[PDB]
């Protein structure tokens, strides 16, 4: 609970859960309520800690942030770019961490990723530092604007590489459709647990979405696919507090 | 296009000059043979082809929504088969 | 494409029902044929979009206010018309 | 899709078996296929939190990728607001309407231009759709104008307000000879379809087994209903559908019913064989006349599609207009 | 306390600020005395009546001035897209909690709706949305006791 | 129990019911027996294809046979709009009490629709109504143990 | 109690008011007295039908003549738009507490709905409104036992 | 489009190997045709 609470605040500085509840000298008699207590200043100093933090929603366009990496680091088109690399399954694009290539691991040698940084996102321009300072992401929507065959669904993995204090498998998401679509058949935001990507700040860290089995020589599934893929849309749920 | 007086060979820019050189043309009789029917092998073949070349010829695009452009054909054929 | 706006941004089209390209300078006149307007007028040329004639068009607007506005033609065979 | 139906300049028409599409659009939530661009091709338009764009349908049966739009309305998607070409440039445009006055936001093609707030004159009173559930409220040409004016029918008469343009509304006036009971009308009875095809839109009412057309005098009001019957056991109900389309290329929409329980059936009534009012004969009483038959665009291309299906051919219609063309004339002397 | 001005703190100079006075829309005076004095707002909900480009998203909050007294963040709420919008992505009237503005008198007090990016000339961002704006219309949810 | 007929009670007389036999639909034939022999009924609603005027009401209720195996209420099922009605107000599978006919075998009985005020000569209202009334679809949900 | 009149409370005089005897009404007929006898209301929704454009509101109350055992504030419903509208914000049959207008009797007692600041000569915000009222619909969910 | 909403389908999707599972989720119901499922409301949170 403690850890919780650090987290959903931002604030991992805190502690109320100290060592010797338990005496052995006194068989660990009222270490339980003394448990009791410690839960109860938690519980406090969360409410007293608590706000309505605001909502905001603030989609990104991947190709817009491609399209406008500055010139030293090497602009692109997104959507041809795309196109070159599901045929030349050994190519590149863009630089640092903001680009396209195909993954270095043995299973991910044929799935074709791109990357971002939240740092050139720069989401946090959007609103005055005095409307709330902390600023972090809630939840992450994928649309992926490409067309699809018959009863074919689109494959990808939205991914964090920068995991840190986040919580167990809340480091990726499952795209099957796109249209605003999540790691979840429900969406439920009282569902009592952290949705994945909850609680990463809106200033760094980088953010990648992996389409598997998109190199072309390969007859891969997805290379087809991306062919017609003009962008690649994130709708980012965060707060601000 | 038409420049110092002289009718001057273009290639039409892009797809918006393209679009207004091919609808200047609209309606133009490109082609027309006539052809008998009935039971003779020369059935399968017409009396006569008439074939029409057209030209646009670009006179003004100030005002680039709607170039002026003025066409006509250029030139023409006749054969005379017979059905031969 | 649309409700006019009565305004200068408005298309025209000649009786042939096609765009009136402008086709010159606009200049001003106070008199027709001899005939004093009683109003000067800013007078435009005009071109089809397509060309087919070359007659020449002109929109004549009242500059001075008080009088209306107008249009005539002038033929590839020197016959002038005055529309409205 | 649509087929010619035996030898190939035969009049019938059939369906094909329907088949998978090869291309899907994909973001099929929160969107519809339309010609919002008015380029004459469907517009898979899509909407929503950074959806803004669609898809196109072209006429060779292939797609566009996704494209953006410039400019979507906030409002695009309020309760209420309405398509309709309202600029009379053929294109729909945004809008919501209130009793004095409307709000518009331009069809520009590539999205909306800013919108405006257009005030209607002296007493005229909008009709608002949806205000009343015993009314309808639509806009149709019921003047035959070519433009789509404000109509609203109820049990007793028909009240129409012109399209003047950029939103803005003529004197409304009155459009008598349509006649319901108070009780028996439901706006949900109500067709409206130029029938006849000259262009002003006729006023249909529908009632278990038959229809009452009430054919509109080129916007003068209407004539007294022709009440048709439906075939045995052709009842209608609040589930039962009612289209009306030129299925049969004949320049006049058909009206076909149907019944979607125990599977469903359907119906169709043709009111023609002919386009109404097209010039079809001509005789100078010196012996010599002339007879003019006309047949839709639409069966011209059923045959070229059927050709071009025994030849292997893929070929493609870029003309989505069932207009008639002159198909078939004759001169007869009277004297030889 | 209706009007329209730049605001005028340090990272505020660039957001459009719009205020108005709950006590001069008169809001009290739609209903008869008999029904009861107390009339405060439950919740707030705006609507922005312009147009979107392609990821043209709205950058605005809606904010009481004095907290008066509210639970922290009840002071002010976000808009993100404009039509019927609010602070939260779900909202719910069971939510448990206090929504934004709730309790407050629909009497009096001044609400502000900023607009940050607004300065055009200062290479803004909303600005450039802002001037296909055609009004601000607030929906707001009161109750009588 | 296949029939229509205007019931005899003192109060009926110019009620016309219709009725059905569980035995006759023989719903049960469907599926294989080595599914399971229960079959029972969950719920049901009506759909009644007819045509009524913007505020015209059905007025109709489904019953089923011998209401002593029955919680209270649930021998029967009001009829308001024939749009997939039910008899509540709101449908809702997780309400923690039985709905109308739940488990009723599907295998036998007589299920009946009363229609009030349908004579005509009485000048019943019914009885215009449903001289459009094509049909009368039962919607049932029932289960397999 | 089945009249139109202006309210002559202090607060009421440029308040259009109409009021509806339940009785008159005949909502117990619609039914055999066989079929129970306890006829009493749910809840009450209130159509409108009126020229109320996008953003036009309408304030309008509609209460119950003799309160008598309702709960404090079940004596009345505030609609503000008039279609389909109702007591509430968020309507939930599960909400725990009772609705407006809940347990009266079918036919007992009166209604009336107000229309205030409505009068023309006053220059009554709703003048205006009134003259496009078509109608009054009252959509009653009741219940038999 | 196999049919219309007039129309029933009366068919049962199974699986094989039945053994790690709890009574009754060896097999799906099918009667909609649409997306549908083998009970009558689909709830992912539902305790079962």
């Amino acid at each position: 609970a403690e850890q919780a609470y650090r987290w959903e605040l931002n604030d991992d500085s805190a502690r109320f859960i100290k060592p010797g509840a338990w005496q052995g000298t006194y068989a660990g008699l009222l270490a339980g309520e003394t448990l009791m207590l410690s839960l109860a200043q938690m519980e406090d100093a969360h409410l007293k800690r608590d706000k309505r933090a605001l909502e905001v929603e603030r989609t990104v366009s991947l190709a817009e942030v491609y399209a406008g990496l500055p010139k030293d680091n090497g602009p692109f088109s997104l959507a041809q770019e795309i196109d070159k690399l599901v045929s030349q399954g050994s190519g590149s694009a863009g630089s640092g961490n903001n680009n396209l290539a195909f993954g270095a691991g043995t299973d991910t040698k044929t799935s074709l990723q791109a990357s971002v940084s939240f740092a050139d996102l720069k989401i946090r321009e959007d609103y005055p530092a005095s409307l709330g300072k902390i600023r972090r992401i809630k939840q992450i929507s994928v649309t992926l604007p490409a067309l699809l065959g018959p009863y074919q669904d689109v494959q990808a993995i939205l991914s964090y590489g920068d995991k840190a204090g986040l919580a167990n498998g809340c480091e990726a998401l499952a795209v099957s459709h796109g249209m605003n679509d999540s790691g979840q058949f429900q969406l439920d935001f009282n569902d009592g647990k952290f949705l994945p990507f909850e609680g990463i700040a809106i200033d760094q860290g980088t953010l990648t979405l992996s389409f598997p089995n998109a190199s072309m020589p390969e007859k891969g599934k997805q290379a087809t696919m991306l062919k017609t893929l003009n962008d690649i849309i994130l709708h980012i749920r965060y707060t601000i507090k | 296009t038409w420049q110092d007086n002289k009718d001057v060979p273009l290639t039409p820019e892009d797809d918006n000059s393209r679009y207004w050189f091919n609808r200047a043309l609209k309606g133009q009789l490109l082609r027309s043979e006539l052809y008998g029917l009935d039971d003779s092998t020369n059935k399968h073949v017409p009396y006569t082809v008439t074939e029409f070349r057209s030209q646009v010829r670009r006179l003004q695009h100030t005002d680039s929504r709607y170039p002026v452009l003025w066409s006509s054909v250029v030139e023409s054929r006749n054969y005379h088969y017979e059905r031969i | 494409f649309g409700v006019p706006h009565y305004d200068e941004t408005d298309t025209f089209l000649g009786p042939e029902g096609e765009v009136l390209v402008v086709a010159d300078q606009p200049r001003d006149e106070s008199t027709l044929q001899g005939i004093n307007l009683g109003a000067t007028f800013t007078v435009t040329g005009y071109r089809s979009r397509l060309e087919s004639h070359f007659s020449r068009l002109e929109y004549w607007q009242p500059k001075t206010t008080g009088k209306t506005d107008f249009w005539l033609i002038y033929s590839p065979d020197g016959q002038v018309h005055l529309l409205g | 899709s649509a087929q010619r139906l035996g030898e190939i300049g035969s009049d019938a028409v059939t369906w094909e078996k329907m088949q998978p599409l090869s291309v899907i659009p994909s973001l099929q939530s929160n969107a519809s296929l339309v010609d919002i661009n008015g380029d004459g091709q469907l517009d898979w338009v899509i909407t929503g939190p950074g959806l803004r764009g669609y898809h196109s349908q072209r006429p060779d049966g292939s797609w566009t990728r996704f494209t953006p739009l410039n400019a979507l309305p906030v409002e695009y998607t309020h309760p209420r607001a309405q398509l309709a070409d309202l600029m009379g440039a053929g294109l729909s445009d945004l809008v919501l309407i209130g009793p004095k006055s409307v709000r518009l936001y331009a069809n520009t093609r590539d999205g909306f231009a800013k919108g405006k707030d257009v005030v209607q004159s002296g007493d005229i009173t909008l009709p608002v759709p949806g205000a009343d559930p015993r009314k309808l409220v639509a806009f149709s040409d019921v003047l035959g104008s070519g433009q789509a004016h404000l109509v609203e029918v109820s049990a007793t008469k028909v009240t129409c307000w012109p399209n003047l343009g950029r939103g803005r509304f003529g004197q409304p006036i009155t459009l008598p000879g349509f006649s319901q009971p108070a009780t028996e009308f439901n706006p949900a009875q109500v067709y409206l379809a130029d029938l006849d095809g000259s262009g002003p839109t006729d006023l249909i009412y529908v009632h278990t087994n038959r229809l009452d057309i009430f054919l509109n005098k080129s916007g003068n009001g209407f004539a007294e209903p022709v009440t048709l019957r439906f075939p045995e056991g052709l009842r209608f109900d609040h589930t039962c559908q009612l289209q009306m389309a030129d299925v049969q290329g004949l320049g006049v929409a058909s009206l076909i019913l149907s019944v979607p329980h125990m599977s469903p059936h359907h119906w169709r009534c043709d009111l023609t064989n002919m386009k109404p009012w097209l010039l079809n004969e001509m005789n100078n009483n010196m012996g010599v006349h002339h007879t003019l038959r006309y047949r839709s665009s639409s069966q011209f291309w059923l045959d070229e599609k059927a050709a071009a299906l025994t030849t292997g051919q893929t070929p493609v219609c870029y003309l989505p207009f069932p207009i008639h063309t002159l198909w078939q004339t004759e001169t007869e002397d009277e004297i030889s």
